[PDB]
Parts: structure tokens; C-alpha cells; sequence
């Protein structure tokens, strides 16, 4: 897999839209976002 | 739109949060979408299981 | 096996099934009881 | 479904390295998944 980061971000933005920002604290969101990145790896 | 009434092309990847997300392409589209597992799994219940089995 | 309750992905996909609730790779449960699995997924 | 049971399942999944904060965050996403 050699996906471009713009596409990864478009996905993350779709994720935020589906769950809603107000769904987690920012600490939480960050931990999951870091997991989302190492995910493609 | 993110569910744009197209036919599923591939299931590229997944990521488990409170909801499971599948990162899928659509036929003709060139873009990847995050789609909640539940939606996709009712819509295309077979290509999903394929993705998780293989 | 009676019900497939829920599922979670970590390394593999897991089903949480009852015949206590157990967590098992969907693959394993699938070959044995393919019906209830496809049915769960839809 | 009982919390002890869900917990037994989270441990059953994990058995087949995380930070303390990762573990907690992921486990909570695990619970509201249910």
C-alpha cells in the first residue's frame, strides 16, 4: 500500500464527520489519530 | 457525499474505533471513503467477509 | 451456537458468540457455522 | 450485557504492547462499540 496522505486526511475528516468532534476529548481523538496513522503502516 | 450511490469497488483497509471503519473505493471514482462497518456490511455483506477472511 | 452478538477488529475480526460470551476469530466460526455468520453480517 | 463479561472478552482479544493511556482509550472505544 502506497496511499497518499491527502486521501488519508480525507478519510479522517469523514471519520470526524461520522462520529462528531464532540464525541471525544482531544486527548482521545489524538490517541486514535496516531493509531489511524500507524494503521496504514 | 461519501455514500454516493455507486457500486462498491474495493475494500482497501480498516480501522477500529468506537465504530469499525472500512476504507473503500467505488467504481469509477478514484477516491477512498471511510464508511462505517455496519452500513457497508448491510449493503455488501459478502465482499466484507471476503475482506476479513482473506 | 445460537447467537452472534457483536464483533470487533484488532488483528483479526472477532465475533462475540454464545452457545458465557466468547470472543473468536470470525474465520473459525464461519467455516463451522457459515449461515449464522453471513446472516449476522446482514 | 455485564461489564465483567465485556472485560473478559477485551482481555480474550488482547491475549491473541500498548501505553497505559492507549489501553484505556482503546478499551473505552471498545465499550461504546457495544
Amino acid at each position: 500500500a502506497k496511499i497518499r496522505m491527502s486521501q488519508k486526511l480525507a478519510c479522517w475528516q469523514q471519520i470526524l464527520t461520522t462520529l462528531g468532534t464532540s464525541s471525544m476529548s482531544e486527548q482521545e481523538w489524538n490517541t486514535f489519530f496516531r493509531g489511524f496513522l500507524e494503521s496504514w503502516q | 457525499g461519501l455514500d454516493r450511490g455507486l457500486e462498491l469497488d474495493k475494500v482497501l483497509h480498516c480501522y477500529q474505533m468506537k465504530e469499525l471503519f472500512l476504507f473503500v473505493t467505488w467504481k469509477g471514482c478514484s477516491s477512498i471513503d471511510a464508511v462505517p462497518m455496519k452500513y457497508i456490511r448491510e449493503a455488501y455483506p459478502l465482499q466484507v467477509i471476503e475482506f476479513f477472511q482473506s
